[PDB]
């Protein structure tokens, strides 16, 4: 009870028409809400390619490129099932 | 409750029955006496079912027989406000977080760690009890 | 003992086994339905289905009644 | 009165308690799970932007099909701002039906696309398709109230 | 007169609908399921160790495991998969389960329970972490004998982070068993009396009381040992009684260990018979009487595991043993009764049951082989024993624990399992356990103990060692059918949208929508049996289910 | 809004109606007391254990128990045990202030208790007895730490208790929480009954 | 989450102690609204308002 109903106006300006909608992020209006997919693969691809790159250099040993070609690996994974799924329409 | 209570003295009769007969056969019949070990763990362990078996029983006594403990009594019998549930809390997480620092502050011979995982339990314990009493801010 | 014979052993029973029993199993017809001919009649019972979409403002049911169906419009086909 | 053939009681609330054998299934729809995982998602994702409220009927939709149509329509949640889509293949009859709300916002124009693109569907032989098409293409004709 | 339901129900949810929860939750259900998520991670982590021991010990050499290589990874791995998998998802199915078996809305102290969740899961990891570090993580065996385990011998903070992480498991065991005895004694339906309530309620609580009765006797002897590896505090030093103080100690935790690993999945197993058999639990009171005594004698019988040691009074503790097999007996026996003449389907839950009866007897018949001294003595901490306990384990906590998913999963998730994938991954994993562990009480009799890195050419055991590493990868390739299964089938899946996915359902759980509501619940039965789902499902039932009752 | 959907006085009441049905909050801690109970077992067969292997003068030659300075700490110890218990009389009324006022003694002798056994510890130290230096002062330094530890998670207990009787206003709630802490403080002194028996009079 | 966390609380109100409903065995979190109540038990949905709930 002790509590009163908050009305706020806030100026709003892309227009949240396209992207995300307010079923998926409930405060997309009141927000940066959407990160573009095309971003993300490509950060994730990069960052394999990172990971990738960086069994060259100065080590010696082996261990430290098998967990970099695995990291490497499961992020083009995710990567790849993400891409796929939206491509087919979130399917299997 | 007397079925609760029940179940306990029957436990604590077996255990104190089993404390004393290895107690007895292991005071003789042993290579080095009473084993000191088995049996005190058996003697306290009768204890634990005692406390646990007394409570249920004081309380069994002091109670009215419950829908719980009636046999043919109707759901509507136990209608009514059950008692405060603790919702949604993250205070839980926090204090095993903070106890995890202090198990590994113990393993790292850490004191530092210890002291700083002892103070995060207490303030995480102090959150956790507090949550559901904690009066509106008074500015 | 022959570490290649072994070896070989060891990765291909399971993988062989695995194979056989997936055969035996995966290649039996499910308890789901199958798909419904159009040629064949419509044997199962009436369906209608629904997007749950849009907010329903309440959830309770009390207070939603029933104002009308108030039909908007109309249109038909015959394949 | 009757509760389910067997094993199926009526519950203290209204609420029925019902039960299947351990083999069976309970939804026992004749479609591949797939294809009706892509008519709920044209149905609730593929609709957002109509926010009209998208309905399938593949039951049968006999004598007058737009009356029964209508009476259909009237089971859903939200009548007025419904689209229901009703297809008979006993009768390979088709119908559309809306709503009061759902008026002046494409509705009528992507009525007979959408019942074009189902009966092509149907044509080719298959239902589930035919569907899928015409609740994707009615939900883009419906502009967002 | 027809509902307007959704073509399939929605498979993974709106965004960031979980983790907020997982952080937060207070629902016994969830916490439940994530019990069982976390269990099997810990399953697999502590399998992937066993197929590494599996596969240096197919070869005499040392073909790419040094010798405290292997023996970390044998200890991290009984340690993962008893203290870390069992003994957390007794518990999961607890939470999972029992509130809704008893007529509950929740837990009775459900912070409590997330916070015994939350414990076990940091324990767990900070006692895997032990790998991590560059010694590596504990080299002594799970059972971690005291003068191997002092600062001297095992210097490694390894074993520090291993004693640390399971005296918080433990403490997060402790409150999981309070909770539970709490719930069971106060939280209960109206109508369900001590004497009606499911098996699986009765089987929870007596283990909850071996839990209280034994865990703080873990958590004493690790503070000891801790005390005695960072202070020198010869709590433990082999001329005081040290070596046999430990012994005694940690057997006294142990063996109610393995019983408390091992009752709470009798009772999924008691639940999972009546309803495939058609019928009820066949000696109901029988079952009850049974888990009593079994937990009685096992609180009492600790010291069978230090038969070789010639420091414990022998007679008495065999005679124990005896004493405690005769429940298990009387146990199994109900079991068979209750699939004894019913209308039995063999659905993937009871044929996990069945697998179960089948590995466990043989479990038990090398129990009561162990259970003599003399004999003990020659197959004593051999691979007879490892046979024996892996036979009684993988049939009550691996075949049971995949009876009790596939049989409670719809009643959790509103998805049925895939029957196929699950008559796959069973006959997988029967096939690969039985040729994986049946061997090794021949390889355990003739001269060959546990704990050993490699083996000489010379000696024998190498053809049924490479038989052994067959049959653990048939295991290994048989987990993937069920991960791909659940993976599958939680967000897609045949929907149930009833009440008893697996027909002829008892125990209440059955009694609310396949997906149970928040609080469990919005109708309860009229509770006047040990079956009220099977009494409000079918009416006409309820005569006769007092009329055969006392035929037998 | 208009009044309230739950009829309740206080965001949270007792975990159930103690009139009629037992009280959740003591049953769990006494199920808890019961295990602690155990695992203060361990604690005392590790004692005994390394009791039983002395060549017959259990207290070595270094290490002199002090009566003088033990006595006195298990006499506070239960006075503090009765003061909790006219503690928890105050609170099964409404008498917040008298449960505040007993508890507050409570705590100041369970803080005397604390401070006077860490000072027979120090003077034991000081003459010999350390629990690297030999297994009768280790076992005794053990099983006296962490019963210290066990009043000390006491004294946060009474003191938790106290600050949550200052934010809210006193509910049979809170009433339980005290029942609780004061079960959990008489397993506490009941615990060192027996270990002062054990050390110090049955040696 | 924490968005969803807020929309519920304003879809339902604040949460509670656990009741046992009087006819049935329905247990009910006893809810407690934030704003105006439908003319039944639950109440109008409020809307998001960018301030934090209780
Ligand atoms: C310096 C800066 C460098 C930064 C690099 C650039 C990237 C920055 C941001 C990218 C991160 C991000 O948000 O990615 C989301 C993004 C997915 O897009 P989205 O729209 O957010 O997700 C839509 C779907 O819901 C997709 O998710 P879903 O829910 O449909 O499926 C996920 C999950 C469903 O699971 C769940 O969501 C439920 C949780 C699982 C249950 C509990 C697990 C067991 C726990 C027990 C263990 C205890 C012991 O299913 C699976 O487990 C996958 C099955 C097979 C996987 C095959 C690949 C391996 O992922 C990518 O495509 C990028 C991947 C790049 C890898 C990043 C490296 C670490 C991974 C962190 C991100 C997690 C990935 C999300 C899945
Ligand atoms: C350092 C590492 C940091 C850890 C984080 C790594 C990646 C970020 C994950 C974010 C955290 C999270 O919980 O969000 C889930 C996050 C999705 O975000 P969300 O808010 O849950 O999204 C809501 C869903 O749309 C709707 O969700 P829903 O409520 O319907 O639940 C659907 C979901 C989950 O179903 C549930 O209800 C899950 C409940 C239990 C799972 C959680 C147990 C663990 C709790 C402890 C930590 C939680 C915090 O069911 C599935 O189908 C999951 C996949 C199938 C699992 C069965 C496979 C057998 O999941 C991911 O996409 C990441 C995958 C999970 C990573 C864990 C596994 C990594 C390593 C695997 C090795 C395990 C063995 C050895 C260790
Ligand atoms: C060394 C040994 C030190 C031992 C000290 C422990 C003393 C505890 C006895 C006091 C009685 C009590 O807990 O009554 C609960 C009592 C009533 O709670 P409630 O909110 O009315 O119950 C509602 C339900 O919980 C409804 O929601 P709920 O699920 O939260 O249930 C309440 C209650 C559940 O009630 C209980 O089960 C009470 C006792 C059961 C388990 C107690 C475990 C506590 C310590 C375990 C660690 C092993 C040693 O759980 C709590 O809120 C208790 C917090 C326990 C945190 C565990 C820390 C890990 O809460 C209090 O007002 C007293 C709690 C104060 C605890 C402070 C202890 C801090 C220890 C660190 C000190 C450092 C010294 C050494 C270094
Ligand atoms: C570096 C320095 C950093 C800054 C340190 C500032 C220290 C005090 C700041 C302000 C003091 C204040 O507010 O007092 C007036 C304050 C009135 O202000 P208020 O607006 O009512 O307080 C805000 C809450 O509503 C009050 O909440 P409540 O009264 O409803 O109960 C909740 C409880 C919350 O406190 C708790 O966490 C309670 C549980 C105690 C945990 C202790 C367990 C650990 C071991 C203890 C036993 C084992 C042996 O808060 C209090 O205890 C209030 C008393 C003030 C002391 C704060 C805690 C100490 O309290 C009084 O009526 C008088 C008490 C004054 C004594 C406090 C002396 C402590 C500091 C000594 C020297 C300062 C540090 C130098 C180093
Ligand atoms: C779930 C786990 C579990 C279960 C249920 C059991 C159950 C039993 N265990 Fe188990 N045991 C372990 C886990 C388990 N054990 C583990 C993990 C070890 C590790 C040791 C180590 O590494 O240190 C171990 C070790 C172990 C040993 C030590 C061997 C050694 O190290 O030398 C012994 C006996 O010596 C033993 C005996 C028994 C007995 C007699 C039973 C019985 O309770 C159950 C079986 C007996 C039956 C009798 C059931 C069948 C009954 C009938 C068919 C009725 C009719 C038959 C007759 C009347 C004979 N166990
Ligand atoms: C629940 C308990 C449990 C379970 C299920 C198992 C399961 C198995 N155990 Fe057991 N084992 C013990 C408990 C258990 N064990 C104990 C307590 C000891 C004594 C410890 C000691 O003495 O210190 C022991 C000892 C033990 C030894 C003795 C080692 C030695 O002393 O030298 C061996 C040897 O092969 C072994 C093998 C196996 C195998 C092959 C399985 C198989 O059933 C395992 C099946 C494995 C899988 C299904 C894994 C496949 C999964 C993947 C490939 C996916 C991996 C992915 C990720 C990790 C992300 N075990
Ligand atoms: C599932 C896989 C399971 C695989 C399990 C296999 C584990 C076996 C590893 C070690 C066993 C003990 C031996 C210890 C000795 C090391 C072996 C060796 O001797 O090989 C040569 C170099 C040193 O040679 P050098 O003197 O430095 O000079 C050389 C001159 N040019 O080490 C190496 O190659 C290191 C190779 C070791 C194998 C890789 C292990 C890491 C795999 C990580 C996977 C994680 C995936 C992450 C996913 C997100
Ligand atoms: C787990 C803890 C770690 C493992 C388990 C330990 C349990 C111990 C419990 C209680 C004992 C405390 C009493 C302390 C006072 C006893 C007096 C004594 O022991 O003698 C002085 C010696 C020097 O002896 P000295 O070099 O020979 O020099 C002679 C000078 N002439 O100090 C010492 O080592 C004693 C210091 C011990 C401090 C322990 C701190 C405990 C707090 C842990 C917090 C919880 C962690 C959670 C983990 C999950």
């Amino acid at each position: 009870m002790s509590s009163t109903q908050d009305r706020s106006q806030l100026d709003p300006e892309v227009e949240r028409h396209t992207g995300v909608d307010v079923e998926d992020v409930p405060s997309a209006e009141w927000g940066w809400s959407h990160m573009p997919i095309g971003v993300m693969h490509i950060g994730g691809l990069l960052s394999a390619a990172f990971l990738l790159v960086m069994m060259r250099g100065n080590h010696v040993g082996h261990v430290e490129d098998w967990f970099l070609i695995g990291f490497a690996a499961v992020i083009v994974a995710l990567v790849g099932r993400n891409w796929w799924l939206r491509r087919r329409g979130w399917i299997r | 409750m007397h079925i609760e209570a029940r179940l306990f003295e029957i436990l604590t009769a077996f255990f104190a029955l089993a404390a004393v007969v290895y107690a007895v056969l292991t005071a003789m019949f042993a290579t080095g006496g009473v084993e000191w070990a088995g049996t005190t763990a058996l003697v306290l362990t009768t204890g634990l079912t005692l406390i646990t078996g007394t409570f249920f029983r004081f309380v069994a006594r002091r109670l009215d027989t419950r829908p719980e403990d009636y046999e043919d009594a109707e759901i509507s019998d136990g209608a009514g406000e059950l008692g405060f549930f603790a919702p949604h809390s993250w205070w839980p997480i926090l204090i095993s977080l903070s106890f995890s620092t202090a198990a590994v502050g113990a393993a790292l011979w850490l004191p530092w760690l210890i002291a700083a995982g002892v103070a995060f339990v207490i303030t995480s314990v102090c959150g956790l009890v507090f949550e559901y009493y904690w009066g509106p801010e008074k500015h | 003992m022959s570490t290649a014979l072994t070896h070989g052993l060891i990765g291909g029973v399971p993988l062989v086994l695995f194979a056989v029993l997936a055969l035996i199993f995966l290649t039996r017809k499910g308890p789901h339905p199958d798909t419904y001919k159009m040629s064949d009649p419509w044997t199962h019972a009436p369906i209608l289905w629904a997007a749950e979409e849009p907010r329903e403002h309440g959830h309770g049911g009390h207070g939603h009644d029933s104002h009308g169906v108030v039909i908007g419009g109309g249109a038909s086909g015959k394949w | 009165e009757l509760d389910l053939p067997y094993g199926s009681a009526l519950t203290s609330s209204g609420r029925i308690s019902a039960v299947t054998e351990p083999g069976e299934l309970s939804v026992h729809y004749p479609f591949p799970t797939m294809d009706l995982v892509v008519l709920d998602d044209a149905l609730k994702y593929g609709s957002r932007a109509a926010k009209a409220r998208f309905a399938v009927y593949i039951g049968p939709l006999g004598a007058d099909t737009a009356a029964t149509a209508r009476e259909i329509l009237a089971n859903v949640p939200t009548p007025e701002n419904a689209v229901l889509l009703a297809v008979s293949p006993d009768q390979r009859a088709i119908e559309v039906v809306y709503g009061a709300d759902v008026k002046g916002r494409g509705i009528e124009s992507a009525a007979p696309l959408g019942v074009s693109a189902a009966a092509a569907s149907f044509k080719e032989g298959n239902l589930i398709d035919g569907l899928i098409s015409a609740v994707r293409v009615m939900s883009a004709g419906v502009s967002p109230a | 007169e027809l509902e307007a339901r959704r073509p399939f129900p929605e498979r993974m949810g709106p965004k960031g609908n979980l983790i907020y929860k997982l952080i937060t939750t207070t629902d016994h259900k969830l916490i439940g399921i994530m019990y069982c998520v976390v269990c099997f991670a810990f399953f697999l982590v502590g399998g992937l160790m066993a197929l590494f021991m599996r596969t240096e010990l197919a070869m005499p050499g040392l073909q790419f495991l040094s010798n405290e290589q292997f023996n970390q990874l044998f200890t991290m791995h009984g340690t993962v998969m008893l203290l870390f998998y069992a003994t957390p998802i007794v518990f999961g199915f607890a939470n999972l389960v029992l509130p809704l078996q008893i007529g509950a809305p929740d837990v009775a102290f459900p912070r409590l329970n997330a916070l015994s969740f939350w414990l076990f899961l940091f324990g767990a990891l900070i006692a895997i972490a032990g790998f991590i570090t560059p010694g590596g993580a504990a080299d002594f065996g799970w059972t971690a004998y005291s003068p191997l385990t002092d600062a001297i011998h095992s210097p490694g903070a390894g074993g520090d982070l291993w004693i640390m992480g399971l005296a918080v498991g433990g403490l997060g065991t402790i409150l999981g068993g309070v909770n539970m005895i709490t719930t069971v004694v106060c939280m209960r339906a109206p109508g369900m009396t001590m004497f009606r309530m499911p098996i699986f309620t009765w089987n929870i609580l007596v283990t909850s009381i071996l839990v209280l009765i034994a865990f703080p006797i873990l958590t004493a002897a690790l503070f000891g040992l801790a005390a005695d590896r960072h202070l020198g505090a010869h709590i433990y030093d082999p001329a005081n009684g040290g070596v046999l103080l430990w012994q005694h100690l940690f057997w006294f935790f142990g063996h109610p260990e393995v019983y408390i690993i091992a009752l709470p999945f009798f009772g999924i197993v008691s639940e999972i018979f009546p309803v495939f058999s058609r019928k009820p639990i066949f000696g109901y009171t029988t079952l009850i009487y049974a888990t009593l005594a079994i937990a009685a004698l096992s609180v009492a019988v600790w010291a069978h595991h230090m038969y070789a040691t010639g420091a414990v009074l022998l007679p008495f503790f065999s005679f124990m043993t005896f004493l405690i097999a005769v429940p298990t007996g009387i146990k199994f026996f109900n079991w068979i009764g209750t699939m004894w003449k019913g209308q039995l389907t063999f659905e993937t839950p009871m044929l996990f049951s069945v697998g179960f009866l089948i590995t466990f007897l043989l479990g038990g018949l090398s129990g009561v082989l162990l259970a003599s001294p003399p004999l003990d003595f020659h197959v004593t901490d051999s691979y007879f024993v490892i046979a024996h306990f892996h036979y009684v384990l993988f049939g009550t906590i691996v075949f049971a624990t995949y009876a009790g998913i596939y049989f409670w999963f719809p009643k959790m998730t509103g998805r049925l399992l895939d029957e196929r994938l699950g008559k796959l991954h069973f006959w997988l994993t029967f096939i690969g356990f039985h040729t994986t562990f049946l061997v090794q009480h021949w390889l355990g009799d003739e001269g060959m103990p546990r704990r050993y890195a490699d083996y000489l050419p010379t000696d024998g055991f190498t053809t049924l060692n490479v038989i052994s590493t067959v049959g653990a990868f048939i295991l290994g390739v048989s987990m993937l059918p069920f991960v791909w299964n659940v993976f599958k089938s939680w967000r897609y899946g045949e929907p149930v949208t009833v009440d008893d996915p697996w027909g002829y359902g008892n125990s209440l759980e059955w009694a609310t929508s396949c997906p149970p509501p928040r609080h469990n619940f919005t109708e309860l039965p009229r509770i006047r049996s040990e079956r009220p789902a099977f009494e409000l499902h079918y009416p006409h039932m309820v005569e006769r289910m007092r009329a055969e009752a006392h035929v037998g | 809004m208009t009044s309230a959907v739950g009829t309740s006085g206080t965001a949270i009441t007792s975990r159930v109606h103690s009139l009629n049905r037992p009280n959740m909050v003591s049953v769990g801690t006494i199920v808890w007391l019961s295990s602690e109970l155990m695992f203060f077992a361990g604690l005392f067969a590790m004692y005994f254990t390394a009791r039983a292997q002395a060549g017959g003068a259990w207290p070595p030659e270094p290490t002199e128990l002090n009566l003088a300075l033990a006595v006195p700490v298990t006499l506070v110890l239960i006075a503090s045990s009765f003061t909790c218990q006219m503690g928890v009389f105050a609170a099964e009324r409404g008498d917040v202030f008298g449960l505040r006022r007993w508890y507050v003694i409570t705590f100041l002798m369970g803080l005397f208790f604390v401070l006077g056994q860490g000072y027979e510890y120090i003077h034991l130290v000081e003459h010999g007895t350390t629990i690297p230096g030999s297994a009768y002062g280790s076992v005794f330094y053990l099983a006296t730490g962490f019963h210290g530890l066990h009043v000390i998670g006491g004294l946060v207990a009474f003191v938790l208790l106290l600050a949550r009787t200052k934010m809210s206003k006193f509910t049979p709630a809170q009433a339980t929480a005290a029942i609780v802490v004061s079960y959990y403080w008489h397993f506490v002194d009941i615990v060192w009954i027996a270990l002062f028996a054990t050390i110090y009079f049955v040696r | 989450s924490l968005q969803r966390s807020d929309r519920e609380v304003l879809e339902h109100g604040v949460e509670t102690g656990i009741i046992k409903r009087l006819p049935h065995g329905a247990y009910v979190e006893l809810h407690q609204p934030l704003g105006p109540v439908d003319e039944h038990g639950h109440p109008i949905p409020l809307e998001y308002a960018g301030a934090p709930l209780p």
